[PDB]
């Protein structure tokens, strides 16, 4: 099975950890406390 | 990528597709040697009043 999407330009906040991976992310468009 | 400073060897992981590292404000700490797998941090040269 496969899936499709779009993307569409919008900002993030990313968050790195000391070994300097990426662990979360907020999206600032989806609600108003993100 | 071009400035001055000291080079000096470092204690630093990176990620194999990474070439450089920052801090905060986007500042150049260490850089990536092609040659060999290698990272060196950089310090400013010592100046002062
Ligand atoms: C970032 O990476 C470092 C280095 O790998 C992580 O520290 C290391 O974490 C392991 C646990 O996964 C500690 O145990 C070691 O596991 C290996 C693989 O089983 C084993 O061969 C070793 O004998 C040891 O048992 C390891 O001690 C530790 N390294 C040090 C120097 O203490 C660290 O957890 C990572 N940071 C994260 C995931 O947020
Ligand atoms: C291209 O880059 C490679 C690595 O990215 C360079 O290869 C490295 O060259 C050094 C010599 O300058 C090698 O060290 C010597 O090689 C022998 C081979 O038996 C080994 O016993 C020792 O390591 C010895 O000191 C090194 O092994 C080699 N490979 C690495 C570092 O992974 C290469 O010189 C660069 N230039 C060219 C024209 O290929």
């Amino acid at each position: 099975a496969y899936y499709v999407g779009y993307l569409q330009p919008r900002t993030f906040l990313l968050k790195y950890n000391e070994n300097g991976t990426i662990t979360d992310a907020v999206d600032c468009a989806l609600d108003p406390l993100s | 990528l071009t400035g001055t400073g000291v080079l000096t060897e470092s204690n630093k992981k990176f990620l194999p597709f990474q070439q450089f590292g920052r801090d905060i404000a986007d500042t150049t700490d260490a850089v990536r040697d092609p040659q060999t797998l290698e990272i060196l941090d950089i310090t400013p040269c010592s100046f002062g009043g």
